[PDB]
Protein backbone atom coordinates (compact mmCIF):
# COMPACT_ATOMS: atom_id res chain seq x y z
CA UNK A 1 0.00 0.00 0.00
CA UNK A 2 3.16 2.25 0.88
CA UNK A 3 4.09 3.83 -2.45
CA UNK A 4 6.49 7.18 -3.73
CA UNK A 5 5.54 8.31 -7.41
CA UNK A 6 7.73 10.70 -8.84
CA UNK A 7 7.41 13.53 -11.65
CA UNK A 8 8.47 12.39 -15.09
CA UNK A 9 11.75 12.30 -16.63
CA UNK A 10 12.81 16.00 -17.49
CA UNK A 11 15.55 17.54 -20.58
CA UNK A 12 16.33 21.14 -19.46
CA UNK A 13 18.79 23.39 -21.07
CA UNK A 14 21.85 24.50 -19.00
CA UNK A 15 21.17 27.43 -17.22
CA UNK A 16 17.55 26.77 -16.30
CA UNK A 17 16.03 25.74 -13.50
CA UNK A 18 13.49 22.58 -12.84
CA UNK A 19 11.28 21.59 -10.15
CA UNK A 20 11.22 17.65 -9.47
CA UNK A 21 8.15 16.44 -7.34
CA UNK A 22 7.60 12.93 -5.11
CA UNK A 23 3.99 12.03 -4.13
CA UNK A 24 3.55 10.00 -1.17
CA UNK A 25 1.04 7.09 -1.36
CA UNK A 26 -0.41 5.13 1.60
CA UNK A 27 1.32 6.71 4.65
CA UNK A 28 1.45 10.60 5.49
CA UNK A 29 5.13 12.46 5.55
CA UNK A 30 4.14 14.33 8.20
CA UNK A 31 4.92 11.24 10.05
CA UNK A 32 8.46 10.73 8.38
CA UNK A 33 12.01 12.29 6.67
CA UNK A 34 12.14 12.80 2.96
CA UNK A 35 15.05 12.66 1.37
CA UNK A 36 16.71 12.99 -2.41
CA UNK A 37 19.24 11.10 -3.32
CA UNK A 38 20.98 11.82 -6.93
CA UNK A 39 22.91 8.82 -8.83
CA UNK A 40 25.10 10.33 -11.74
CA UNK A 41 25.50 7.44 -14.68
CA UNK A 42 27.90 4.92 -13.79
CA UNK A 43 28.28 6.95 -10.63
CA UNK A 44 28.02 6.11 -6.91
CA UNK A 45 24.46 6.63 -4.64
CA UNK A 46 24.85 10.55 -3.21
CA UNK A 47 22.52 12.05 -0.62
CA UNK A 48 21.43 15.40 -1.24
CA UNK A 49 19.13 16.56 1.52
CA UNK A 50 16.72 15.95 4.14
CA UNK A 51 13.44 17.93 5.02
CA UNK A 52 11.20 17.12 8.06
CA UNK A 53 7.58 18.11 6.35
CA UNK A 54 6.39 18.63 10.07
CA UNK A 55 8.33 21.64 10.35
CA UNK A 56 10.10 22.36 7.18
CA UNK A 57 13.50 22.02 9.10
CA UNK A 58 16.09 20.82 6.04
CA UNK A 59 19.02 19.62 5.96
CA UNK A 60 21.51 19.72 3.24
CA UNK A 61 25.28 18.56 1.90
CA UNK A 62 27.40 21.29 1.72
CA UNK A 63 28.13 20.95 -1.58
CA UNK A 64 24.42 20.84 -2.68
CA UNK A 65 23.73 24.06 -0.14
CA UNK A 66 23.00 26.96 -2.64
CA UNK A 67 21.80 24.73 -5.68
CA UNK A 68 19.10 22.50 -4.35
CA UNK A 69 15.82 23.24 -2.58
CA UNK A 70 13.92 20.53 -0.80
CA UNK A 71 10.39 21.62 0.37
CA UNK A 72 7.28 19.72 1.00
CA UNK A 73 3.49 20.40 1.10
CA UNK A 74 1.77 17.82 3.71
CA UNK A 75 -1.65 19.20 2.21
CA UNK A 76 -0.97 17.50 -0.64
CA UNK A 77 1.55 14.88 0.53
CA UNK A 78 4.29 15.87 -1.47
CA UNK A 79 7.89 16.38 -1.26
CA UNK A 80 10.00 18.58 -4.35
CA UNK A 81 13.38 19.54 -4.85
CA UNK A 82 14.20 22.45 -7.00
CA UNK A 83 17.72 22.85 -8.91
CA UNK A 84 18.86 25.93 -10.17
CA UNK A 85 21.36 27.31 -13.01
CA UNK A 86 21.48 23.84 -14.46
CA UNK A 87 24.84 22.68 -15.61
CA UNK A 88 25.58 19.16 -17.66
CA UNK A 89 27.07 17.46 -14.04
CA UNK A 90 23.33 17.78 -12.71
CA UNK A 91 22.31 15.46 -15.20
CA UNK A 92 21.27 12.43 -13.51
CA UNK A 93 18.66 10.45 -12.08
CA UNK A 94 16.97 11.53 -8.71
CA UNK A 95 15.28 9.25 -6.22
CA UNK A 96 13.21 10.53 -3.31
CA UNK A 97 13.01 8.12 -0.30
CA UNK A 98 11.15 8.13 2.92
CA UNK A 99 12.85 6.72 6.30
CA UNK A 100 10.45 4.43 7.57
CA UNK A 101 8.95 4.25 10.79
CA UNK A 102 9.30 0.55 10.32
CA UNK A 103 11.90 -0.53 8.39
CA UNK A 104 10.68 -3.89 8.07
CA UNK A 105 8.07 -3.83 5.54
CA UNK A 106 7.46 -1.85 2.35
CA UNK A 107 9.81 0.12 -0.25
CA UNK A 108 9.97 3.37 0.86
CA UNK A 109 11.76 4.71 -2.43
CA UNK A 110 10.56 5.73 -5.60
CA UNK A 111 11.28 4.81 -9.09
CA UNK A 112 13.77 7.69 -9.90
CA UNK A 113 13.43 10.75 -12.23
CA UNK A 114 16.36 11.08 -14.96
CA UNK A 115 17.08 14.77 -15.66
CA UNK A 116 19.23 15.38 -19.15
CA UNK A 117 20.94 18.68 -19.42
CA UNK A 118 21.44 19.91 -22.90
CA UNK A 119 21.48 22.59 -25.34
CA UNK A 120 20.90 19.89 -28.28
CA UNK A 121 17.90 19.59 -30.55
CA UNK A 122 15.84 16.32 -31.56
CA UNK A 123 18.14 15.28 -34.21
CA UNK A 124 17.21 11.75 -36.21
CA UNK A 125 20.37 9.42 -36.51
CA UNK A 126 22.75 8.71 -39.43
CA UNK A 127 22.85 5.07 -39.36
CA UNK A 128 25.54 3.51 -41.73
CA UNK A 129 25.51 0.20 -42.21
CA UNK A 130 28.75 -2.15 -41.65
CA UNK A 131 30.31 -4.51 -43.77
CA UNK A 132 32.84 -7.15 -43.58
CA UNK A 133 35.86 -5.66 -45.68
CA UNK A 134 36.19 -9.53 -47.17
CA UNK A 135 38.47 -11.05 -44.27
CA UNK A 136 38.02 -14.20 -42.54
CA UNK A 137 37.14 -12.57 -39.14
CA UNK A 138 36.23 -15.88 -37.54
CA UNK A 139 36.57 -19.48 -38.98
CA UNK A 140 33.25 -20.14 -40.68
CA UNK A 141 30.58 -17.59 -39.44
CA UNK A 142 30.74 -14.10 -39.70
CA UNK A 143 29.44 -10.59 -37.98
CA UNK A 144 27.94 -7.53 -39.38
CA UNK A 145 27.00 -4.30 -37.66
CA UNK A 146 25.20 -0.73 -37.93
CA UNK A 147 26.58 2.56 -36.81
CA UNK A 148 24.10 5.07 -35.37
CA UNK A 149 25.75 8.16 -35.26
CA UNK A 150 24.55 11.67 -34.27
CA UNK A 151 21.21 11.72 -32.66
CA UNK A 152 19.27 13.09 -29.51
CA UNK A 153 17.93 12.51 -27.54
CA UNK A 154 17.77 9.42 -26.41
CA UNK A 155 16.67 6.00 -26.75
CA UNK A 156 16.88 4.28 -30.39
CA UNK A 157 15.66 0.98 -30.99
CA UNK A 158 17.67 -1.41 -33.31
CA UNK A 159 16.35 -4.42 -34.24
CA UNK A 160 17.89 -6.56 -37.17
CA UNK A 161 15.02 -7.80 -40.00
CA UNK A 162 12.48 -6.06 -38.14
CA UNK A 163 12.71 -8.76 -35.33
CA UNK A 164 13.42 -11.89 -37.32
CA UNK A 165 17.19 -11.67 -36.22
CA UNK A 166 17.68 -11.04 -32.19
CA UNK A 167 20.25 -13.46 -31.94
CA UNK A 168 24.11 -13.13 -31.49
CA UNK A 169 22.65 -9.41 -31.28
CA UNK A 170 24.71 -6.84 -29.33
CA UNK A 171 24.10 -3.29 -29.13
CA UNK A 172 26.39 -0.66 -27.55
CA UNK A 173 25.17 1.40 -24.49
CA UNK A 174 25.07 4.87 -26.50
CA UNK A 175 27.87 7.40 -25.89
CA UNK A 176 28.10 11.18 -26.09
CA UNK A 177 30.39 12.50 -28.98
CA UNK A 178 29.88 16.52 -29.53
CA UNK A 179 26.34 16.95 -27.61
CA UNK A 180 24.51 14.03 -29.83
CA UNK A 181 24.53 10.49 -29.18
CA UNK A 182 26.14 7.72 -31.03
CA UNK A 183 25.95 4.03 -31.09
CA UNK A 184 25.98 0.54 -32.64
CA UNK A 185 24.49 -2.65 -32.94
CA UNK A 186 26.68 -5.89 -34.13
CA UNK A 187 25.02 -8.76 -35.31
CA UNK A 188 26.84 -13.05 -35.56
CA UNK A 189 25.00 -15.09 -38.08
CA UNK A 190 26.30 -18.48 -39.36
CA UNK A 191 28.86 -18.11 -42.48
CA UNK A 192 25.78 -20.15 -44.42
CA UNK A 193 22.98 -17.40 -44.42
CA UNK A 194 25.16 -14.37 -45.67
CA UNK A 195 25.22 -12.95 -47.98
CA UNK A 196 22.91 -15.63 -48.92
CA UNK A 197 19.81 -14.14 -47.15
CA UNK A 198 19.64 -10.40 -46.55
CA UNK A 199 19.88 -8.97 -43.75
CA UNK A 200 18.79 -5.19 -42.82
CA UNK A 201 19.15 -3.13 -39.38
CA UNK A 202 15.54 -0.86 -38.68
CA UNK A 203 16.81 1.99 -36.01
CA UNK A 204 13.76 3.97 -34.48
CA UNK A 205 14.05 7.12 -32.74
CA UNK A 206 10.72 7.90 -30.89
CA UNK A 207 12.21 11.25 -30.58
CA UNK A 208 12.09 12.24 -34.08
CA UNK A 209 9.72 9.54 -35.24
CA UNK A 210 12.15 8.60 -37.95
CA UNK A 211 12.49 4.72 -38.30
CA UNK A 212 15.33 3.69 -40.83
CA UNK A 213 15.91 0.41 -42.61
CA UNK A 214 19.68 -0.27 -43.75
CA UNK A 215 20.66 -3.21 -45.48
CA UNK A 216 24.41 -4.31 -45.38
CA UNK A 217 26.00 -5.65 -49.21
CA UNK B 1 31.43 13.15 7.05
CA UNK B 2 31.77 9.51 8.12
CA UNK B 3 33.52 7.99 5.05
CA UNK B 4 31.81 4.62 3.85
CA UNK B 5 34.71 1.90 2.13
CA UNK B 6 33.22 -0.97 0.42
CA UNK B 7 35.38 -3.88 -0.59
CA UNK B 8 36.18 -4.73 -2.78
CA UNK B 9 34.61 -2.69 -5.40
CA UNK B 10 34.04 -5.55 -8.46
CA UNK B 11 33.73 -9.21 -7.25
CA UNK B 12 33.11 -12.04 -9.18
CA UNK B 13 31.87 -15.61 -8.03
CA UNK B 14 30.52 -18.59 -9.41
CA UNK B 15 26.85 -19.90 -8.40
CA UNK B 16 27.13 -22.12 -5.24
CA UNK B 17 29.99 -19.79 -4.03
CA UNK B 18 29.66 -18.31 -0.48
CA UNK B 19 30.16 -14.70 -0.88
CA UNK B 20 31.57 -11.60 1.85
CA UNK B 21 31.97 -8.06 1.27
CA UNK B 22 33.14 -5.67 3.60
CA UNK B 23 32.37 -1.79 4.49
CA UNK B 24 33.83 -0.09 6.64
CA UNK B 25 33.62 3.19 8.36
CA UNK B 26 35.96 6.56 8.88
CA UNK B 27 34.35 6.76 12.22
CA UNK B 28 32.33 4.11 14.31
CA UNK B 29 28.67 4.00 14.00
CA UNK B 30 25.41 2.50 15.81
CA UNK B 31 24.83 -0.85 13.92
CA UNK B 32 21.20 0.32 13.93
CA UNK B 33 22.29 2.95 11.43
CA UNK B 34 23.69 0.91 9.18
CA UNK B 35 21.97 -0.44 5.98
CA UNK B 36 22.60 -2.49 2.95
CA UNK B 37 21.28 -1.62 -0.80
CA UNK B 38 20.80 -3.90 -3.68
CA UNK B 39 20.24 -2.11 -6.99
CA UNK B 40 20.23 -3.77 -10.44
CA UNK B 41 20.64 -2.32 -14.26
CA UNK B 42 17.84 0.31 -14.56
CA UNK B 43 15.93 0.05 -11.77
CA UNK B 44 16.35 1.82 -8.33
CA UNK B 45 18.38 1.00 -4.98
CA UNK B 46 16.15 -1.45 -2.70
CA UNK B 47 17.03 -1.97 0.84
CA UNK B 48 18.15 -5.49 1.39
CA UNK B 49 19.46 -5.22 4.72
CA UNK B 50 18.61 -2.70 7.61
CA UNK B 51 20.11 -2.40 10.69
CA UNK B 52 23.50 -4.18 9.97
CA UNK B 53 21.76 -7.74 10.09
CA UNK B 54 18.30 -7.99 9.60
CA UNK B 55 16.49 -8.72 6.13
CA UNK B 56 14.50 -6.56 4.06
CA UNK B 57 10.67 -8.24 3.47
CA UNK B 58 11.32 -10.06 0.30
CA UNK B 59 14.99 -11.06 1.24
CA UNK B 60 16.29 -14.75 0.39
CA UNK B 61 17.36 -16.24 3.58
CA UNK B 62 20.96 -16.89 1.79
CA UNK B 63 21.73 -13.49 2.83
CA UNK B 64 23.00 -12.11 6.09
CA UNK B 65 24.81 -9.03 7.37
CA UNK B 66 27.64 -8.63 10.52
CA UNK B 67 28.97 -5.90 12.26
CA UNK B 68 29.20 -3.16 14.54
CA UNK B 69 31.49 -0.24 15.25
CA UNK B 70 33.19 0.57 11.73
CA UNK B 71 33.04 -2.80 10.22
CA UNK B 72 30.40 -4.56 8.65
CA UNK B 73 30.06 -7.60 6.95
CA UNK B 74 27.53 -8.77 3.94
CA UNK B 75 27.77 -12.14 3.15
CA UNK B 76 25.52 -14.87 0.55
CA UNK B 77 26.15 -18.43 1.97
CA UNK B 78 24.97 -19.75 -1.97
CA UNK B 79 25.60 -17.35 -4.84
CA UNK B 80 22.54 -17.57 -7.51
CA UNK B 81 22.13 -15.55 -11.06
CA UNK B 82 20.10 -13.21 -9.65
CA UNK B 83 22.30 -12.12 -6.82
CA UNK B 84 24.63 -10.11 -9.22
CA UNK B 85 23.69 -6.65 -8.83
CA UNK B 86 25.66 -3.87 -7.10
CA UNK B 87 25.61 -3.43 -3.17
CA UNK B 88 25.75 -0.15 -1.36
CA UNK B 89 26.56 0.36 2.44
CA UNK B 90 25.10 3.20 3.91
CA UNK B 91 25.00 5.05 7.04
CA UNK B 92 22.12 6.70 8.18
CA UNK B 93 23.86 7.73 11.37
CA UNK B 94 25.46 11.27 11.00
CA UNK B 95 24.98 13.77 8.29
CA UNK B 96 25.77 14.09 5.94
CA UNK B 97 24.57 10.72 5.12
CA UNK B 98 26.82 8.96 3.42
CA UNK B 99 27.26 5.80 1.24
CA UNK B 100 29.70 3.47 0.26
CA UNK B 101 31.25 3.39 -3.49
CA UNK B 102 29.30 -0.32 -3.91
CA UNK B 103 30.61 -3.31 -4.65
CA UNK B 104 29.51 -5.11 -8.16
CA UNK B 105 28.67 -8.71 -7.82
CA UNK B 106 29.07 -10.40 -11.21
CA UNK B 107 28.99 -14.09 -12.27
CA UNK B 108 32.32 -15.80 -13.00
CA UNK B 109 32.45 -18.27 -15.40
CA UNK B 110 35.61 -19.93 -17.76
CA UNK B 111 37.76 -17.61 -19.44
CA UNK B 112 37.24 -16.64 -23.14
CA UNK B 113 38.97 -14.69 -25.91
CA UNK B 114 37.68 -12.06 -27.74
CA UNK B 115 35.99 -12.60 -31.10
CA UNK B 116 37.53 -9.32 -32.85
CA UNK B 117 36.43 -7.72 -36.11
CA UNK B 118 37.52 -4.56 -37.82
CA UNK B 119 34.94 -2.80 -40.00
CA UNK B 120 36.01 0.10 -42.89
CA UNK B 121 33.89 3.41 -43.07
CA UNK B 122 30.71 3.61 -45.13
CA UNK B 123 30.31 4.78 -48.82
CA UNK B 124 27.55 6.40 -47.40
CA UNK B 125 29.25 7.45 -44.71
CA UNK B 126 32.23 8.86 -46.55
CA UNK B 127 29.86 10.76 -48.56
CA UNK B 128 29.04 13.35 -45.93
CA UNK B 129 33.09 13.57 -45.49
CA UNK B 130 33.11 11.53 -42.57
CA UNK B 131 35.36 8.31 -41.53
CA UNK B 132 34.34 6.23 -38.81
CA UNK B 133 36.23 2.83 -38.41
CA UNK B 134 35.08 0.27 -35.93
CA UNK B 135 35.95 -2.50 -33.81
CA UNK B 136 34.02 -5.06 -32.31
CA UNK B 137 35.26 -7.27 -29.62
CA UNK B 138 32.68 -9.53 -28.54
CA UNK B 139 31.50 -12.54 -25.88
CA UNK B 140 35.14 -12.62 -24.16
CA UNK B 141 36.02 -12.79 -19.95
CA UNK B 142 37.14 -11.46 -18.15
CA UNK B 143 36.23 -7.82 -18.93
CA UNK B 144 39.45 -7.02 -18.23
CA UNK B 145 40.92 -5.94 -22.05
CA UNK B 146 43.25 -3.20 -23.75
CA UNK B 147 42.42 -2.07 -26.76
CA UNK B 148 44.87 0.24 -29.21
CA UNK B 149 44.26 1.44 -32.67
CA UNK B 150 47.37 1.29 -35.32
CA UNK B 151 46.95 3.35 -38.41
CA UNK B 152 49.65 2.47 -40.64
CA UNK B 153 51.83 1.19 -37.34
CA UNK B 154 51.36 4.38 -35.76
CA UNK B 155 49.26 4.44 -32.46
CA UNK B 156 46.08 6.71 -32.84
CA UNK B 157 44.72 7.53 -29.74
CA UNK B 158 42.42 10.88 -30.96
CA UNK B 159 38.71 10.46 -32.15
CA UNK B 160 38.54 6.94 -30.05
CA UNK B 161 35.48 6.06 -28.19
CA UNK B 162 34.54 3.01 -26.57
CA UNK B 163 32.04 1.10 -25.23
CA UNK B 164 31.29 -1.74 -23.04
CA UNK B 165 27.89 -3.70 -22.51
CA UNK B 166 26.93 -5.75 -19.10
CA UNK B 167 27.51 -9.10 -18.55
CA UNK B 168 25.49 -11.28 -20.92
CA UNK B 169 22.39 -12.47 -19.06
CA UNK B 170 22.77 -15.76 -20.67
CA UNK B 171 26.54 -16.67 -21.39
CA UNK B 172 27.93 -14.29 -18.79
CA UNK B 173 30.45 -12.53 -21.29
CA UNK B 174 30.81 -9.47 -21.82
CA UNK B 175 31.38 -7.07 -25.14
CA UNK B 176 33.32 -4.00 -26.22
CA UNK B 177 32.94 -1.61 -29.44
CA UNK B 178 35.66 0.70 -30.02
CA UNK B 179 35.15 4.02 -32.79
CA UNK B 180 37.71 5.98 -34.58
CA UNK B 181 36.67 8.80 -36.22
CA UNK B 182 38.12 10.88 -38.70
CA UNK B 183 37.52 13.04 -41.81
CA UNK B 184 37.06 12.11 -45.70
CA UNK B 185 40.51 13.64 -45.83
CA UNK B 186 42.77 12.32 -43.23
CA UNK B 187 41.31 9.07 -43.42
CA UNK B 188 42.07 8.62 -46.98
CA UNK B 189 45.77 9.91 -46.42
CA UNK B 190 46.50 6.51 -44.79
CA UNK B 191 46.37 3.15 -46.00
CA UNK B 192 46.47 0.29 -43.24
CA UNK B 193 44.07 0.78 -39.96
CA UNK B 194 44.62 -1.79 -36.99
CA UNK B 195 42.44 -2.93 -34.18
CA UNK B 196 44.78 -4.24 -31.91
CA UNK B 197 43.72 -6.08 -28.51
CA UNK B 198 45.53 -7.71 -25.72
CA UNK B 199 43.22 -9.76 -23.25
CA UNK B 200 44.49 -12.37 -20.13
CA UNK B 201 43.06 -14.74 -22.52
CA UNK B 202 46.23 -14.07 -24.53
CA UNK B 203 50.05 -12.61 -24.14
CA UNK B 204 50.07 -12.47 -27.85
CA UNK B 205 47.79 -9.11 -28.79
CA UNK B 206 44.86 -9.94 -31.27
CA UNK B 207 44.68 -8.25 -34.50
CA UNK B 208 42.69 -7.00 -36.91
CA UNK B 209 43.24 -4.63 -39.96
CA UNK B 210 42.35 -3.96 -43.53
CA UNK B 211 44.00 -2.07 -46.26
CA UNK B 212 42.05 0.48 -48.01
CA UNK B 213 39.94 -1.37 -51.25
Amino acid sequence: EVQLQQSGAELVKPGASVKLSCTASGFNIKDTYMHWVKQKPEQGLEWIAQIDPANGNTKYDPKFQGKATITADTSSNTAYLHLSSLTSEDSAVYYCAADPPYYGHGDYWGQGTTLTVSSAKTTPPSVYPLAPGSAAQTNSMVTLGCLVKGYFPEPVTVTWNSGSLSSGVHTFPAVLQSDLYTLSSSVTVPSSTWPSETVTCNVAHPASSTKVDKKIV
Amino acid sequence: DIVLTQSPAIMSASLGERVTMTCTASSSVSSSNLHWYQQKPGSSPKLWIYSTSNLASGVPARFSGSGSGTSYSLTISSMEAEDAATYYCHQYHRSPYTFGGGTKLEIKRADAAPTVSIFPPSSEQLTSGGASVVCFLNNFYPKDINVKWKIDGSERQNGVLNSWTDQDSKDSTYSMSSTLTLTKDEYERHNSYTCEATHKTSTSPIVKSFNRN
